[PDB]
């Protein structure tokens, strides 16, 4: 099946709506890592599904 | 290497006569090539 | 359930993990605070009542649910019984490599290096 | 007997600086426990039960000192 | 008569003092106030049941102090 | 008299250090808002119909606390 | 009268120990101020229409604090 | 006589101010205890220990302190 | 000799204030650099509100060190 | 004399102002030892050996302190 | 008690010094805290530790003066 | 003559108010040491090589201090 | 008689300046080890800053321990 994911970047993942339930440290920029890491990490399962 | 791969240094460096059957030995050679692209025409060739 | 590899996936029920996270240890317990943290590259441990099993690890991320399950996410990882001079011998080549961007790798070996010695 | 008199009133309001202690005191208590229960969940029982048993230990300091200067009313 | 009278005006001034801390203590409940409710979302209810019960026994120790205070005058 | 005089003056100035409690009393609660508003959204809403209320029961402080000066 | 000018002078002197709490009160306002812009999102807007009016009733303090003391 | 009666009512008096530091002492202890377990779970045992072996540390300070102020009030 | 005594013990008593002045720069300063150690915004944006900030906090000390060269 | 045992009463007073700083200061030890027992795991070994290390030698303050008002006595 | 009163007056203007020790203190505190996070120690922050520094030592000179022209 | 004794029994006491200084200082660096510790790696060396004489230098203002109290005594 | 007198309160009221320094070297060495709890400058970097910010906090010390020892 042709399939398509979201990706989403550091300002959304501030921006969205129970961002505040997650007592994240805003001890310096850690949305960013979590973006810069989605973006490996949601890219390396489509590849293993692309392949397979 | 990045901090998207921070941790496929801290996981390579990491890496490096164990567990290295296969698996991991083979974790550690990737042999990807970018190109960017331009007005068609591209730039040039590099090794990931 | 939730404690993954890319290519391998560990763990499942637990009493206490404890992480080396972005700023400091930190020990997750039965009921905690909903947390996001960048996990540093260091040991990590998991809990079923007394029963003691640290594994080290790259770095990644640890996220604590409100739903109360914690997902602890890295990339490669046993204690002792995984990795002397297979440590030794490397080091060598690590700190010789930061006199040299590609010596800029290497200052991130030295750290990751000189913390598995500790082990 | 005038000075007995004298430093009697002096030595009463003397005695209530000792309340801006108890005072900030309460304050930093309810601070913490509004800020604990901003991350939650324990609301009422665990949080509440330990801030009222930590204002009823701050304001002992309150309550040991407005005697001394009483006493010096009195 | 002339010393019950002047050391009960200096009496009145340093019991003034206990101010200072009723005056910083309104004002760390009210911050903490406003820093948890930048974070939700529990504020009217949960919240500002206690948010005022702290400034309530907060300045129970200014109505105990200006008493002191009011007495010696 | 010239010591109910005299005491009335120091008085007057030993009741001046309350106002040190005001003056850092305000700063506090205005600290705390401009920083709670470096996170949003709730600006000139449910925070700041707090940190006038806040300011106001800190400022009772001084207004207690000048009256005995004055008084005196 | 002698003591009256006296206690006058150590009165004026007290008074001063007010401006104690004025002082640290600014830089609390002023601090949290920076902090928060840190973070932004915008200086000219919503932080800086307190951060002053913050600063204004924090040297009320010391304005109400001066005035007891040059008046004894 | 008399001065010594009422340098004693003033000394009973400055010796109050102590208090201040046991107040806002407890609040302390008491704070960072409601701000540790808003991180969970050890209410009972490890915490609510060492906050009450912390508090009792910290009012041996009021104790030591309203003992020299009743000492010169009686 | 009273108004000449008591006038050194006011200017003396008149020097705890810059207790406050003294403390309020190093508060703003610090915040100064804590903010500067997140960037980007050290030449304009921030400086400015730091001596503006730092005015207003030493506008204490001037007060302050007035009514003790007064006495 | 008569002076000497007044202002010896006054002078034991005053000494007590001292334990403000003895108080509020072990209370930040035990505070802050709770707060990183808060992240674990080092509940035995490592740190308490610390808290009543830094509690010792803040309550040694205070008996200095108590000394002086208690040599004053 | 011109001589007296000058002995006290001389000791009272010490206290002012709490405020400058403290200051220091601080803004050297938030020098190395703000290097913890780098890289600029050589030049940017640690260069100003000296301006806050100075700023806040201005303190303690204006307040040492009031002390030894109490002595002299 | 018997002023000299009094004023230097009033002088001792004020002399203990320095302490509340070095009272809360101690607190402050054991405080830190321990917060610092409950994050790592600097347990033994490093950080403790300096934390006791972050102890020493803090103490030594209550020495100074206490100098002039028994100076006074 | 009174120059004696007011000589040793005087002595006595310096003494509290130090309650400034005392707080003032604590607060630079707790920042020393929480910024070296992060690393990786313990020696230079760290220290050279530490130590000079205790010596700049100490000096308030020095000059206020000259205050009392010279009225003493």
């Amino acid at each position: 099946e042709p399939s398509e994911k979201p990706i989403f970047n550091a300002k959304t993942i501030e921006q969205s709506p129970s961002f505040g339930k997650f007592e994240i440290d805003t001890d310096a920029n850690v949305p960013r890592d979590l973006f810069e890491y989605t973006l490996a990490n949601q890219m390396l399962t489509a590849m293993a599904q692309g392949y397979a | 290497m990045s901090y998207a791969a921070y941790l496929n240094v801290a996981a390579q460096a990491i890496r490096s006569t164990e567990l290295q059957t296969a698996s991991v030995t083979n974790r550690s050679q990737t042999d990807a090539f970018y190109t960017q692209y331009k007005n068609a025409s591209e730039p040039t060739p590099m090794t990931k | 359930l939730q404690f993954a590899l890319p290519h391998e996936t560990l763990y499942s029920e637990v009493t206490q993990v404890n992480l080396p996270a972005k700023s400091g240890r930190i020990g997750v317990l039965a009921n905690h605070v909903p947390t996001v943290e960048q996990l540093l590259p260091g040991v990590v441990e998991v809990m079923e009542g007394s029963n003691s099993k640290k594994f080290f690890i790259s770095g990644g991320f640890a996220t604590v649910q409100p739903d109360s399950q914690l997902c602890v996410t890295a990339i490669e990882a046993p204690l002792e019984s995984f990795s002397e001079n297979i440590k030794n011998l490397l080091a060598e080549a690590k700190k010789n490599v930061s006199s040299s961007r590609e010596a800029a790798e290497a200052a991130i070996q030295v750290e990751v290096l000189e913390n598995l010695q500790s082990v | 007997m005038q000075l007995v008199l004298a430093a009697k009133y002096i030595g009463a309001g003397i005695s209530t600086i000792g309340l801006l202690g108890a005072g900030i005191g309460i304050a930093i208590v309810f601070a913490a426990l509004i800020n604990g229960v901003s991350r939650n969940p324990s609301i009422k029982d665990t949080v509440f039960p330990m801030a009222i048993l930590g204002f009823a230990l701050s304001e002992a300091t309150g309550l040991f000192c407005l005697m001394v200067s009483f006493l010096l009313l009195f």
